[PDB]
RNA sequence: CGUGAGGGAAAGGUGAAAAGAACCCCGGGAGGGGAGUGAAAUAGAGCCUGAAACCGUGGGCUUACAAGCAGUCACGGCCCC
RNA sequence: GAAUGCCGGCAUGAGUAACGAUAAAGAGGGUGAGAAUCCCUCUCGCCGUAAGCCCAAGGGUUCCUACGCAAUGGUCGUCAG
RNA sequence: CGAUGUCGGCUCGUCGCAUCCUGGGGCUGAAGAAGGUCCCAAGGGUUGGGCUGUUCGCCCAUUAAAGCGGCACGCGAGCUGGGUUCAGAACGUCGUGAGACAGUUCGGUCUCUAUCCGCCACGGGCGCAGGAGGCUUGAGGGGGGCUCUUCCUAGUACGAGAGGACCGGAAGGGACGCACCUCUGGUUUCCCAGCUGUCCCUCCAGGGGCAUAAGCUGGGUAGCCAUGUGCGGAAGGGAUAACCGCUGAAAGCAUCUAAGCGGGAAGCCCGCCCCAAGAUGAGGCCUCCCACGGCAGCCGGUAAGGACCCGGGAAGACCACCCGGUGGAUGGGCCGGGGGUGUAAGCGCCGCGAGGCGUUGAGCCGACCGGUCCCAAUCGUCCGAGGUCU
């Protein structure tokens, strides 16, 4: 459950370590982003000579949340952090690897490249 | 009129009786029916059960696993039809009903805190010897 | 709201309310019959019935349980040896409440008697 | 239009097509028609239904008469369904098949004297920064000399709940005729044990 | 607050009109089947001490 | 818009 | 009242005569009801006269679809002489 | 008939706010016309570098006992500075 | 001027329309898509941030859009008190000076009690010419009214190309609304356990008080809840706006109009939901009692019924509403189940001991779902028609 001011871990090798959400791209006035939703964020922490650098305003999709997400089969899943993957305007990952599990919900939302790259899909 | 009975009656067609008993602290492997398009397959989720919240047909249990460097928790309905089976992989000895506290512990610390439940382990091997 | 909530508050915090019940229990078990306000009376029944029912058990466990509220060994001896036996075949309802006709002068409080049953 | 009286028994979820579906169980049948309203006699069309059977020791003489004229055992609740005229002398759950959408009416839970925040979702006041005893207050309630008064209907604190509420277009998930049971998907107004009315939906 | 205050003296009519709901309801009483004395129902009779047929209390 | 006050802030009696 | 210098009130009347109500009754008392005193006791000491605001009990007329500085003019109903 | 006049009396607001630290009460037995409130007993709670004890200021019989409850006591009162 | 509190914010709205969006149009230097400009339209909607006391404005990220005004520049007996009108102090500047400055700077007492109208809720009374118990009609009111993306049609019409539809159809959302507690997630003042210090019972063991109005800590049922769940905006009928017509004179042509008839909006009327016969215009249906005794009135006891009283209640401030009162499951006990806690005490064994193991998912155990007359709703009382006249 992500909103502006929320810090996200970035789960790729774009060079970003930590991004802070500044807007959730979902209608006129959405309050929260969950898995599969796209946010606009600021790169608050990066590592030297990456693609992205601190201060960059980037787009990203949420792949993990500490707030458990509920599923039609009556089950839920919850992660230890809130994590995102930095993308381009074509919803494609800018990196070449994604680290850690991702929510299966990404699949139904057309983020196949990230799902494929993900080491595990839960 | 017995309102409680009516509900139990509605629920009865959906009740399961084929799953093994397990406690918070046990290490369990839940084989879950997962859909990915357009075929469905069985995905295994294995971790410590940190919570069981009982409510008859509506009890649910929560299993916790560390997956590729990230902690993952999964809530399952105890009578969900998407559970193929559940395999007790290990009996764990807890001293409380909810084990949320293990979220802040190292792998070493969890291990010392959840000693193997030797009594129920023996009980497991004591059965499984059948006619 | 108060939907499906059980238990009066009797304008006392948690520990005072407990003491109130415990003290009334000691007095009831001691004199067999006391006079209180109607609300206090109606609330005392359950608290004392449980204590009596445990005396009906008889075992060490029950004695030590009852001792938590009654706190007095002699009074508990009376409970197990003289009170409990006459309720051997009774299924609950070891206490009764009957309302008096006159209110307190100083505050108009309606009164009631609480007594152990025959 | 068709309908039945019933008591709300409780909530659960059942599984259907690998989906968890929240349900409210309703004991609907059986409801004897005890009077029929006719355009010739009553000026409109509806059926007075009875529900739940009543200890005759409690049925007064005018009520006794009413039931007797219909050849009907004493019932606890009398209620009409508008523009509904069943062929039989008894309405049961079977008038609904699974898959139909229905409208359920009940008496909502009562919040008693409700504040303006609970009742009307007002924001109330700040909890620090100087806020002075107005944390759950409604703020201004008007203008000044013009108009010099307060509108009728001004949202204010007051009683809330214990009122007729109809939620609409609920899926009938299942019906169990041998137990006079209806399983409706989602939520139904009022407490368990409350009397509800199940009508065929007016949504298209 | 800014100290609200009555704007006009209340008339004798309006003051007495307010009190149109102030009259006491007489005590509800019934005869005690034993001593025929009048007492509130569902209370132990304070005159003979009887309730539900039996002597319960010393008067 | 900012205009000058026409009354002082009320002092105690 | 003010540390103080100093400031500074309110408060008169039974009856001619106490003859100031023995005694009895209800009441813990207060208070009252009889008895008694007196020309007179709503002159009974909370006492001459006892206005008004104000409070109350009883009776007559009137009032719960009506718009107001409360009255005034007309007519009708009810009550009284 | 008015001077936010002066003195006094009585109203309205009103059976309304409040009854002065949220340390806390319960029962049984006495007394008495009358008892939540006075006496006794048991249970419970609060203070304990005090909310205990001893001085000095200041106060001036408030001390002890008997007999009392009109007023003083923010209720009651048989109790009391 | 014997006082009409003054900027901005917050809260709560409501109105206007010179319309920001959404809907409907005409013209276009309108190919398509997208704009421009004007007309109709006030139903709903009109985001979150950085800076400043700011209104305003600039900026960031979005959006269908990020409208402009009135309501004492709406709203301080509603809150704030940053701005600004007191007393302190300082800077620049002016003045010999005391002091002063639409120049600046730091600080600086915002009043428990609502009489009347108005508003939100809830009752009492009387009325609706028999007196009653139910079930209803709906005059008239109120609520609601938003919108986007993607896919199909179709890479089709249009276009060199880039780009890319009308109409029709399908799915998925944001914000808001009503209800709900199965799930998710809260709380859960004593439901369970662990723990420290002290005092105590009774020495050990086992317990109790206090450490908060839970000592602390880990959990936690019912209830009440949102972050959780269901559902809503319509569909549809009708009459219209701008606008477009058919037929058609005056005026042999022409003309939407002068006779007449169509089409046409998120708007209007109905439809949906809720209130509602004090609708004194007091409605309707079903059923019950009934022709009482004494002189359109009075008195006396009744009938159908009702009230009082009591046990209670997801009903509730009181009142009301609703259920029940022994011909009874209403509450309280008790029992069974659920649920919570997570293996009581006691004993036995192991260890020098702290402890460990077994007995044992034990012991304890609020509210939830039921059962059971063990306790209590004993016994009763009082109101309550006799039906006005054409
Ligand atoms: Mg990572
Ligand atoms: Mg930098
Ligand atoms: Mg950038
Ligand atoms: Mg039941
Ligand atoms: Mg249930
Ligand atoms: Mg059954
Ligand atoms: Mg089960
Ligand atoms: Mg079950
Ligand atoms: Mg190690
Ligand atoms: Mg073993
Ligand atoms: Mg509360
Ligand atoms: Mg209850
Ligand atoms: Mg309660
Ligand atoms: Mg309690
Ligand atoms: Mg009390
Ligand atoms: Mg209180
Ligand atoms: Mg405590
Ligand atoms: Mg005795
Ligand atoms: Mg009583
Ligand atoms: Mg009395
Ligand atoms: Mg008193
Ligand atoms: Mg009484
Ligand atoms: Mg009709
Ligand atoms: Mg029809
Ligand atoms: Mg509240
Ligand atoms: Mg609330
Ligand atoms: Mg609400
Ligand atoms: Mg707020
Ligand atoms: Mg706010
Ligand atoms: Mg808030
Ligand atoms: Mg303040
Ligand atoms: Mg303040
Ligand atoms: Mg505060
Ligand atoms: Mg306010
Ligand atoms: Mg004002
Ligand atoms: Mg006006
Ligand atoms: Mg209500
Ligand atoms: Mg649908
Ligand atoms: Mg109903
Ligand atoms: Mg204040
Ligand atoms: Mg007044
Ligand atoms: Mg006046
Ligand atoms: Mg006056
Ligand atoms: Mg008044
Ligand atoms: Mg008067
Ligand atoms: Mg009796
Ligand atoms: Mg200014
Ligand atoms: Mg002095
Ligand atoms: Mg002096
Ligand atoms: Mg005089
Ligand atoms: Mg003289
Ligand atoms: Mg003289
Ligand atoms: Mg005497
Ligand atoms: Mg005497
Ligand atoms: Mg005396
Ligand atoms: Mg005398
Ligand atoms: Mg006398
Ligand atoms: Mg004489
Ligand atoms: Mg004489
Ligand atoms: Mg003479
Ligand atoms: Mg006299
Ligand atoms: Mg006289
Ligand atoms: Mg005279
Ligand atoms: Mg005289
Ligand atoms: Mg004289
Ligand atoms: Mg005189
Ligand atoms: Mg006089
Ligand atoms: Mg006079
Ligand atoms: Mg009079
Ligand atoms: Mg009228
Ligand atoms: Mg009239
Ligand atoms: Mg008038
Ligand atoms: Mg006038
Ligand atoms: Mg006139
Ligand atoms: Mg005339
Ligand atoms: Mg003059
Ligand atoms: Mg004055
Ligand atoms: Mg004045
Ligand atoms: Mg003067
Ligand atoms: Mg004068
Ligand atoms: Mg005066
Ligand atoms: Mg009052
Ligand atoms: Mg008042
Ligand atoms: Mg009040
Ligand atoms: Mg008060
Ligand atoms: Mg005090
Ligand atoms: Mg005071
Ligand atoms: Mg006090
Ligand atoms: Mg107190
Ligand atoms: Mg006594
Ligand atoms: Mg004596
Ligand atoms: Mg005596
Ligand atoms: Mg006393
Ligand atoms: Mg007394
Ligand atoms: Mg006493
Ligand atoms: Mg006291
Ligand atoms: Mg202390
Ligand atoms: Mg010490
Ligand atoms: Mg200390
Ligand atoms: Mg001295
Ligand atoms: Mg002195
Ligand atoms: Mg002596
Ligand atoms: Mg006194
Ligand atoms: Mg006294
Ligand atoms: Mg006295
Ligand atoms: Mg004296
Ligand atoms: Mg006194
Ligand atoms: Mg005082
Ligand atoms: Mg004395
Ligand atoms: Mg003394
Ligand atoms: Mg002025
Ligand atoms: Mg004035
Ligand atoms: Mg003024
Ligand atoms: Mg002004
Ligand atoms: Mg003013
Ligand atoms: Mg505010
Ligand atoms: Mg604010
Ligand atoms: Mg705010
Ligand atoms: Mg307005
Ligand atoms: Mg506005
Ligand atoms: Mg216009
Ligand atoms: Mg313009
Ligand atoms: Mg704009
Ligand atoms: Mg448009
Ligand atoms: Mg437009
Ligand atoms: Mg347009
Ligand atoms: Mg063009
Ligand atoms: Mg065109
Ligand atoms: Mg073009
Ligand atoms: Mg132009
Ligand atoms: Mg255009
Ligand atoms: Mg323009
Ligand atoms: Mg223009
Ligand atoms: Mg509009
Ligand atoms: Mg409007
Ligand atoms: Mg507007
Ligand atoms: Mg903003
Ligand atoms: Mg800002
Ligand atoms: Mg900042
Ligand atoms: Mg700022
Ligand atoms: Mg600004
Ligand atoms: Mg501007
Ligand atoms: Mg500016
Ligand atoms: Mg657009
Ligand atoms: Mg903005
Ligand atoms: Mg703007
Ligand atoms: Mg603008
Ligand atoms: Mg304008
Ligand atoms: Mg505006
Ligand atoms: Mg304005
Ligand atoms: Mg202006
Ligand atoms: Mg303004
Ligand atoms: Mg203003
Ligand atoms: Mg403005
Ligand atoms: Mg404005
Ligand atoms: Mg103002
Ligand atoms: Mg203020
Ligand atoms: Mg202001
Ligand atoms: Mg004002
Ligand atoms: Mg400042
Ligand atoms: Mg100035
Ligand atoms: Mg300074
Ligand atoms: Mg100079
Ligand atoms: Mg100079
Ligand atoms: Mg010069
Ligand atoms: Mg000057
Ligand atoms: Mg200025
Ligand atoms: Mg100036
Ligand atoms: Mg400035
Ligand atoms: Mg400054
Ligand atoms: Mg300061
Ligand atoms: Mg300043
Ligand atoms: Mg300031
Ligand atoms: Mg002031
Ligand atoms: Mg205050
Ligand atoms: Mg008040
Ligand atoms: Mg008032
Ligand atoms: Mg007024
Ligand atoms: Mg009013
Ligand atoms: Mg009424
Ligand atoms: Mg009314
Ligand atoms: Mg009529
Ligand atoms: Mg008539
Ligand atoms: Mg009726
Ligand atoms: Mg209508
Ligand atoms: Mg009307
Ligand atoms: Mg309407
Ligand atoms: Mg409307
Ligand atoms: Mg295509
Ligand atoms: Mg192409
Ligand atoms: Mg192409
Ligand atoms: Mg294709
Ligand atoms: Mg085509
Ligand atoms: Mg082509
Ligand atoms: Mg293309
Ligand atoms: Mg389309
Ligand atoms: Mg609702
Ligand atoms: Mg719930
Ligand atoms: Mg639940
Ligand atoms: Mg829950
Ligand atoms: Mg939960
Ligand atoms: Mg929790
Ligand atoms: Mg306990
Ligand atoms: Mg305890
Ligand atoms: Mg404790
Ligand atoms: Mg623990
Ligand atoms: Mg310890
Ligand atoms: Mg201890
Ligand atoms: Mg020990
Ligand atoms: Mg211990
Ligand atoms: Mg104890
Ligand atoms: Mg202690
Ligand atoms: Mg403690
Ligand atoms: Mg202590
Ligand atoms: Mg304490
Ligand atoms: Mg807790
Ligand atoms: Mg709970
Ligand atoms: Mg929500
Ligand atoms: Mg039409
Ligand atoms: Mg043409
Ligand atoms: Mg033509
Ligand atoms: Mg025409
Ligand atoms: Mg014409
Ligand atoms: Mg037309
Ligand atoms: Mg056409
Ligand atoms: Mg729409
Ligand atoms: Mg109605
Ligand atoms: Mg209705
Ligand atoms: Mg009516
Ligand atoms: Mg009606
Ligand atoms: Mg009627
Ligand atoms: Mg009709
Ligand atoms: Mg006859
Ligand atoms: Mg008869
Ligand atoms: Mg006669
Ligand atoms: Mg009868
Ligand atoms: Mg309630
Ligand atoms: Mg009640
Ligand atoms: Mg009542
Ligand atoms: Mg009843
Ligand atoms: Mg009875
Ligand atoms: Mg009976
Ligand atoms: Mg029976
Ligand atoms: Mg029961
Ligand atoms: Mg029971
Ligand atoms: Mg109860
Ligand atoms: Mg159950
Ligand atoms: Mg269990
Ligand atoms: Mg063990
Ligand atoms: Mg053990
Ligand atoms: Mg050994
Ligand atoms: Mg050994
Ligand atoms: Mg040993
Ligand atoms: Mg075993
Ligand atoms: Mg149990
Ligand atoms: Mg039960
Ligand atoms: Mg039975
Ligand atoms: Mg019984
Ligand atoms: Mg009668
Ligand atoms: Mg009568
Ligand atoms: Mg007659
Ligand atoms: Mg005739
Ligand atoms: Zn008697």
């Amino acid at each position: 459950m992500i909103q502006p001011q929320t810090y996200l871990e970035v789960a790729d090798n774009t060079g970003a370590r930590k991004i802070m959400c500044i807007r959730v791209l979902k209608g006129s006035n959405a309050k929260y982003a969950t898995v599969g939703d796209v946010i606009v964020a600021s790169v608050k922490e990066a590592i030297p000579r990456g693609a992205v650098k601190e201060g960059d305003v980037v787009k990203a999709v949420v792949v993990r949340t500490k707030k458990e997400i509920k599923r039609p089969d009556g089950s839920a899943i919850r992660f230890d952090d809130n994590a995102a993957v930095i993308i381009n305007n074509q919803l494609e990952p800018r990196g070449t690897r994604v680290f850690g599990p991702v929510a299966r919900e990404l699949r139904e939302k057309g983020f196949m490249k990230i799902v494929s790259l993900a080491p595990e899909v839960l | 009129m017995n309102r409680g009975a009516l509900i139990k009656l509605v629920e009865s067609r959906y009740v399961r009786t084929d799953l093994p008993e397990f406690r918070p602290g046990d290490t369990v492997r839940v084989s879950y029916k997962v859909k990915e398009g357009n075929r469905t397959r069985i995905q295994d989720f294995e971790g410590i059960v940190i919570r069981i919240r009982r409510n008859g047909f509506n009890t649910t249990f929560t299993v916790r696993k560390v997956s590729y460097g990230v902690g993952v928790e999964r809530i399952f309905p105890l009578h969900s039809p998407l559970i193929q089976k559940i395999d007790i992989v290990q009996r764990g000895r807890a001293r409380r009903a909810k084990l949320y506290f293990i979220r802040n512990l190292s792998d070493r610390e969890i291990r010392r805190k959840l000693r193997a439940d030797r009594k129920r382990i023996d009980q497991d091997r004591a059965a499984e010897r059948a006619a | 709201m108060r939907h499906l909530k059980s238990g009066r508050k009797l304008n006392r915090h948690s520990s005072h309310r407990l003491a109130l019940y415990r003290n009334q229990a000691k007095s009831l078990l001691t004199h067999g019959r006391i006079t209180t306000t109607v609300p206090k009376a109606k609330e005392l029944r359950g608290f004392v019935d449980h204590l009596i029912h445990l005396a009906k058990r008889g075992d060490l466990h029950a004695r030590r349980l009852v001792l938590r509220d009654l706190q007095d060994v002699k009074l508990v001896r009376k409970l197990f040896d003289e009170i409990a036996p006459r309720y051997r075949d009774r299924q609950g309802g070891y206490t009764r409440v009957l309302k008096l006709a006159e209110r307190r002068r100083g505050d108009g409080a309606p009164l009631a008697l609480v007594e152990l049953v025959e | 239009m068709k309908g039945i009286l019933g008591v709300k028994v409780g909530m659960t979820r059942i599984f259907r097509d690998d989906r968890a579906v929240p349900v409210t169980v309703i004991l609907a049948g059986p409801c004897p028609v005890v009077q029929r309203r006719t355009p010739e006699k009553d000026g409109y069309t509806a059926v007075q239904l009875g529900f739940l059977p009543q200890n005759p020791k409690r049925v007064n003489r005018p009520l006794k008469g009413h039931f007797a004229k219909a050849g009907v055992e004493p019932v606890r609740i009398l209620r009409e369904i508008r523009d509904f005229n069943p062929e039989g002398d008894t309405v049961t759950v079977e008038i609904f098949k699974p898959g139909e959408r229905v409208d359920v009416t009940g008496t909502s839970k009562g919040r008693g004297f409700a504040g303006v925040m609970k009742r009307w979702n007002f924001a109330g006041g700040p909890d620090s920064h100087g806020a002075h005893k107005i944390h759950r207050h409604p703020g201004s309630i008007g203008n000044r000399k013009t108009p010099g008064r307060v509108y009728k209907g001004k949202k204010m604190a007051g009683h809330y709940g214990a009122e007729r509420v109809t939620v609409m277009n609920l899926e009938v998930v299942d019906v169990i005729p041998e137990e006079n049971l209806l399983l409706v998907k989602g939520a139904v107004p009022g407490p368990n044990g409350g009397l509800v009315i199940v009508r065929e939906t007016k949504k298209a | 607050a800014k100290h609200p205050v009555p704007k006009k003296k209340t008339s004798k009519a309006r003051r007495d009109a307010r009190r149109s709901h102030h009259a006491l309801t007489p005590p509800t009483l019934v005869p005690c089947p034993e001593c025929k004395a009048m007492k509130p129902p569902h209370t132990v009779c304070p005159e003979c001490g009887y309730y539900a047929g039996r002597k319960v209390l010393e008067v | 818009v900012d205009k000058p006050p026409y009354l002082p802030r009320p002092r105690p009696p």
